[PDB]
């Protein structure tokens, strides 16, 4: 529903699409599917978001949009180092992470 | 004023109360306390803000 | 980058092998939920 | 005091709970956070979780990646991958599929299938650590 | 006689005036005069405070005195010379006693056998051997009083030498100044490096050691 | 000879005060690296700097004892 | 042999201080680099890098008299 | 020379004991920044630190084994 | 002897020196490890390697007033 | 001269310890920080130990038996 | 005696030379040990290696003056 | 004089080798910290920790070499 | 005097190698706990090495002359 509305110029700027996450749900397991995937393109951090329904509540939810970085480099900036231990390893094999678990988790929502 | 030239006379009178000084481990340690003054003026300057107004304050 | 990120493998890579690796271990029980919690209904496309 | 965030995709037992200390299978191997363990970030090993929790307790965990998140805050976060108690790991499975597993490696031949075989023979290895 | 005689009156009457001073400006004046001087005892009430009770307020001005009078007579061994070599070493030697004596009035004085048992049962000194403990009691007590009195004269030491050193340059190049002035301006400086911080680091140590006490008291 | 020996020999005793010196540093040196990753001081760590403060100042004691028997 | 071998007890006395000079370049340096970990630097463990110059040059004040001693 | 050389060379035996007393600092801050990052206190890391120090004190008795065999 | 072990005591004073240049390398090498760990190289942490050279040349500056006193 | 320079020529090399003394508190050191990091440490870390402090104590092994051949 | 002391006294500033080589060690060790933690290999770093190796050998330049002197 | 001074120059020149005993567990301890951030045992570290432990060992031959000169 | 003090003034210039032998120890040492980093193994880490134990032996090679200097 995504490749659906998507087609703006978003046809050539569709990177991937992922597909079926409902029926039958999604998990974890889907979302590291799309996480490790995504990660390999030259595409990575291009800044822009990840959208997705964040369920609210029963009768509300809220779709939502992030700012979505991956870029270990300004992750070199700033607080980075102040919640010490980093490594464009450990930051990165978290930016992944949480990419992963947001992934998940924004589809979940 | 008047409790630096007490500390001066305070010196002399140790300075005269020995055996031999030379010219020499005097004038050492009179650069050692001279170098300390400008330092100690332009910190002067600011002690005083501290120390009254925290008599004030308490 | 060992042999999790290798010269290259993802940490997801690695990781969800992981994390699978312990699913397969576990008892079966568990497991049964496991590939349950860890669909990847994730049918693909690039568009 | 330290907040303990302990969770799973699948679980959370324990959300940012005044545990003393999570002596954790970071990627650093350890790294036991301390209450007075400055803010850090890290990646999740394979290995144990033993949270000493200011309670009288270590509880005992295994996990198998993720990240862990020690922040400024006194919160902590694991954020594992797969997250367990040992209580829910299977020995004998272990064993047994650390033979096959090692006997995979045997036969592994991509760097990566190497470094998978070994992933899994040596996941068996950090679930045999507590299996 | 009154060389001595006059030295030990003074180093009493410029701790006294202080001394005197502060308990006075609890109400009047203060003018410029008052206020001025409880400055000196609000550095003392602020700099030493900062560190002490820690201990408890019960013993934080009993040190106190001890560490302006450390300081003060370090400072009257400062101006003056020759003085170091004699004075402020028959002084170290006087300061001798009470180094030993500031253990002694609650340490050795309650348990000199083991005032360690107030100091630190278990850790200098091991808690499982008696031996250690008598052991240690000497490198935290015999040999750290004999220590703390060396301590106050390195200071000496490092304060003699720059005067002394010194002193060496200028009779060794007594042209007026000249040449010697290049050497004597670090020798200078070396006063600040020597006396002004070992001066330092040994009332650091008369805090720390009445911090141990007072910490495990 | 009698009053040279023993003049010269409680000298080179007075040598063994450089273990103790620098050993002193560094067990107070990994205690301020150690309560750098925090946060333990008060008990466990810094109760352990005198633990092992005690076990280098005790060669130094074994050190001052040689030098002090030539000298009385 | 009294007057030669005072001269020689006060030079191997000196050689007490190598690890007075060493030992305050460990904890210096163990608080130049556990300041970098951060951030209690002006309280704390700079607070705790004097309690270890000092216990440094304890054994260099304790070496230094023995020096001090055979000369005068 | 039979009793004079006996004086001044139990003392050269003496600096011995400054690699006893500089690697107890050794043995005991390696031990301190080794609990630092915990949690093994009592067993495995405490115990591997005395079996560290009888093998650092050992250079130090047999050291006084020497020295007090040059004068007794 | 009185106008010999003047040379052979002045050059004893200068093997305490050897904690003088050992100091160094270790206050600044953990000034070069620190700063590694970034970003205060301007001021707070080479700032402080400025007050940990002085702290370890003292003690270098001490023992070749002992040499100087022994030779001149 | 002959008998008198054999009693103060074992003596100086008893000093030859001290390498041995701090070497093996630097390598079971390592060791109680290495075991901290865990895990390998049954066989792998201790059993390299013992490689280490052999090889550390074979320096001691070649200076014990220098100053045993000067003595009888 | 006055020709005697001059040639034990010139080695025993040579001693003075295991500061400055060690301190060298340490140096060059935790620049070794400090661009292992990247990327800044030019300058910073190992441009401060010599920065730290110059205060570090002017403890050895200053002593094997002081063993020059005693043989010119 | 001639066959008193060959006595006590190899005593000194025995002092000599304490930089490689130390020196040998410095190097065969940043290995036993090497392999605990691990994989590379009997591949790069342990293999360089041989050609760090002949580096070392050799300023201790070239010790034992002096030492051996001032002997036959 | 002449013909003995200088065999007795190579042997204390001998210990001047007790800094190129620990200086080596710590320089070839963090060359191994830093490659445990990796992967800088040629061309930077080690090429570093070989300017590391380059001013390390050059303070044993003035040491090695200067006990030369008191023998031929």
């Amino acid at each position: 529903k995504i490749r659906s509305i998507l087609h703006r110029t978003h046809s050539d700027q569709f990177l991937v699409t992922f597909k079926e996450v409902g029926r039958r749900p999604p998990t974890f397991g889907d979302a590291s599917v799309i996480a490790l995937e995504l990660l390999n393109s030259g595409y990575e951090f291009d800044e822009g978001s990840i959208i997705f329904n964040r369920f609210r509540s029963v009768i509300s939810y809220k779709t939502e949009e992030k700012p979505i970085f991956s870029l270990d480099t300004i992750s070199s900036a700033e607080s980075m180092s102040i919640y010490d231990d980093i490594d464009a390893d450990v930051l990165r094999n978290y930016q992944e992470y949480s990419l992963a678990n947001i992934i998940y988790y924004s589809l979940k929502e | 004023p008047y409790v630096l030239g007490t500390g001066l006379i305070l010196y002399l009178l140790s300075k005269e109360i020995y055996v031999i000084t030379p010219e020499t481990f005097s004038a050492i340690s009179t650069i050692g306390f001279l170098v300390y003054i400008v330092k100690k003026y332009g910190a002067s300057v600011g002690e005083f803000a501290d120390k009254l107004n925290e008599q004030k304050i308490a | 980058v060992a042999y999790w990120r290798q010269a290259g493998l993802s940490y997801i890579r690695y990781s969800q092998i992981c994390a699978k690796a312990v699913r397969d271990a576990l008892k079966t029980e568990f497991k049964a939920n496991a590939m349950k919690t860890s669909g990847s209904t994730i049918k693909i496309v690039k568009v | 005091q330290m907040s303990f965030t302990f969770a799973s995709p699948t679980q959370v037992f324990f959300n940012s709970a005044n545990v003393r200390q999570v002596d954790v299978p970071t990627q650093t191997g350890a790294f036991g956070i301390l209450a007075a363990h400055v803010p850090t970030l890290q990646v999740l090993r394979p290995g144990l979780v033993v949270v000493h929790a200011e309670d009288g307790t270590t509880s005992k965990y295994f996990v198998s990646s993720g990240s862990v998140t020690v922040n400024a805050d006194s919160s902590v976060q694991l954020l594992a991958e797969e997250a367990v108690t040992l209580d829910m790991l299977d020995l004998g499975a272990a064993k047994a599929n650390l033979e096959k597993a090692q006997s995979e490696l045997l036969g592994a031949a991509d760097e990566a299938t190497r470094a998978e075989i070994q992933i899994r023979i040596e996941a068996n290895e950090a679930l045999v650590k507590a299996l | 006689i009154t060389p001595v005689i006059l030295g030990l009156p003074l180093v009493t009457l410029i701790v006294l005036f202080p001394s005197l001073l502060f308990p006075t400006s609890n109400r009047l004046v203060s003018n410029r005069f008052v206020t001025l001087q409880q400055w000196m005892l609000q550095l003392v009430s602020k700099q030493m405070m900062s560190i002490h009770n820690s201990k408890g307020q019960t013993w934080t001005l009993m040190l106190m005195s001890l560490i302006l009078f450390i300081g003060s007579t370090n400072l009257l061994g400062l101006l003056p010379h020759s003085f170091t070599p004699t004075t402020q070493l028959s002084m170290n030697l006087g300061m001798a006693i009470p180094l030993w004596a500031g253990a002694v009035i609650t340490g050795f004085r309650n348990k000199t056998k083991a005032s360690l048992a107030h100091f630190l049962p278990q850790g200098t000194p091991t808690p499982l051997i008696p031996m250690l403990v008598i052991i240690e009691t000497i490198s935290l007590f015999i040999q750290p009083m004999a220590l703390a009195v060396r301590l106050t004269a390195n200071i000496t030491a490092g304060h003699l030498l720059i005067h002394l050193i010194g002193g060496a340059t200028l009779a060794l190049m007594s042209i007026s100044t000249t040449t010697a002035l290049i050497t004597f301006t670090i020798l200078i400086l070396l006063t600040i490096l020597e006396f002004a911080v070992a001066m330092i680091q040994a009332y650091v140590f008369t805090l720390l050691v009445s911090l141990y006490l007072h910490d495990n008291t | 000879i009698d009053t040279a020996a023993k003049f010269i020999g409680a000298g080179a005793a007075t040598v063994g005060v450089a273990g103790s010196g620098a050993g002193i540093g560094t067990v107070f040196g990994s205690l301020i690296i150690g309560y750098a990753r925090n946060p333990s001081l008060k008990q466990q760590l810094f109760s352990y700097a005198i633990l092992g403060f005690a076990l280098s100042e005790a060669m130094g004691l074994f050190c001052l004892m040689v030098a002090f028997l030539i000298l009385f």
